[PDB]
């Protein structure tokens, strides 16, 4: 499955 | 130029950090304030709303003279199956476990023809995936459904500039950007003091 | 760090329909 | 300042002549281009397509406080069965006979709910109309019954060039494709007012 | 001297028009 | 029974 860490950028 | 539908690269400055360098896809203008553009930045998958002719963040704008991949669509019927419907959404975490998020398949999204709006009980911003391959993988189940709508009945909220006071009772705006075609009582509102898509239910009190 | 209000129901123009409120879509039900 | 779905009124100066004011409602603001409004003058069917905040013919532009008027459509159905259709359209002329005119009913209008877009064969801009109350007078025929706008990727927003006799090149855009019916397209041409209709046709 | 919308499109600025096709005004000879 | 005299503005 997906993961939630490419969700949003870091910043 | 039109930078709509365009692949473009631009410097970040976030606080007194180094001016970092993002590549994205723009997605729209927003015809209610034609300044504010929805971005899709390559690598993440949240919908990012950025004034990026004004906002002091922004330097060094440039379009890419990469086109934008088309790729068909696996299953038609099934993508126009989704659109509207409440899903629960799986991911994975760190320790393999799987980790299941409630949310609304909200549209398409524009420009991005295997991608698809989807907002979060838990995470109420606008997100995009390409959720025809979650489906297929099986981290995907379309909830059913349980003129009088809310959004059918009241005068367009889209446009309307919005009010809210913080905790500390000062002041701040917004806009209603858009009303869901699928989902009439749903709305997406851009907040002048941050760069997500927050999404909203119309909802009768009385 | 910004936080999104929970519920919406004003806007500038007074207009913000009778009857109604925008919730957020991470609002209690 | 979101002017769709209001009434305004503006001052107009065509060539050298007085400046004039005209009413009328905002119906849309074209996505592919934010500074195109289509707009209804009160007294005539036509849509009109101007940049009401750049063209130097406009002036004095304000929102009047009145609502537009909506009235509940009194056929769903009806309304529904046009979309998209062939039609004959029963127009009457100072000698009191009735002339057909050929066209397609192309999508209801927004904000004025009642009214329908509606081009002819013979005259290729876009129209609106109260079609429910022609089609009750009997004065509209609605005609029985891959696809090029299916298969070209999107012409919506793309700029397009042409050059008349005399050679001279001149611009316009797609401003959009038909629901109903998508091999038909609108384009505004930079160098006019109207929004003119064309058929997506294979050729080879 | 009226404005006169061309019968028949077929370029866009970026060269893009599609192969195979025209536009083609709906008052266009049939 | 409309007629081609409300079509379009006269200008
Ligand atoms: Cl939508
Ligand atoms: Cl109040
Ligand atoms: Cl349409």
């Amino acid at each position: 499955a997906r993961t939630k860490q490419t969700a949003r950028k870091s910043g | 130029r039109n930078i709509v539908g365009c692949r473009i690269q631009h410097g970040w400055k976030e606080g007194n950090g180094p001016v970092t360098q993002w590549k994205g896809t723009v997605l729209d203008q927003v015809p209610v304030n034609p300044s504010l553009y929805l971005i899709k930045y390559d690598g993440f998958d949240c919908v990012y709303g950025l004034e990026l002719n004004k906002d002091e963040r922004v330097s060094a704008l440039e379009v890419l003279p990469d086109r934008v991949a088309t790729s068909r669509i696996s299953d038609a019927h099934l993508a126009d199956t989704m659109i509207g419907k409440a899903v629960e959404h799986m991911f994975e975490t760190e320790d393999g476990s799987k980790d299941e998020w409630r949310g609304m398949v909200l549209a398409r999204a524009p420009v991005m023809n295997t991608w698809f709006y989807i907002t979060y009980e838990k995470d109420p911003v606008l997100y995009m995936y390409q959720l025809l391959d979650d489906y297929k993988e099986g981290d995907l189940r379309i909830m059913p459904d349980s003129e009088r709508e809310p959004g059918e009945v009241v005068d367009s909220l889209v446009g309307k500039q919005v009010e809210y006071a913080k905790e500390d009772g000062s002041k701040r705006t917004g806009m209603v950007i858009h009303q869901v075609e699928a989902k009439p009582s749903v709305y997406f509102i851009k907040f002048d003091d941050d760069f997500h898509i927050y999404v909203y239910d119309l909802v009768k009190t009385s | 760090t910004f936080a999104a209000p929970a519920e919406v129901r004003h806007f500038t123009d007074g207009s913000f329909p009778a009857g109604f409120v925008l919730q957020l879509f991470s609002h209690t039900q």
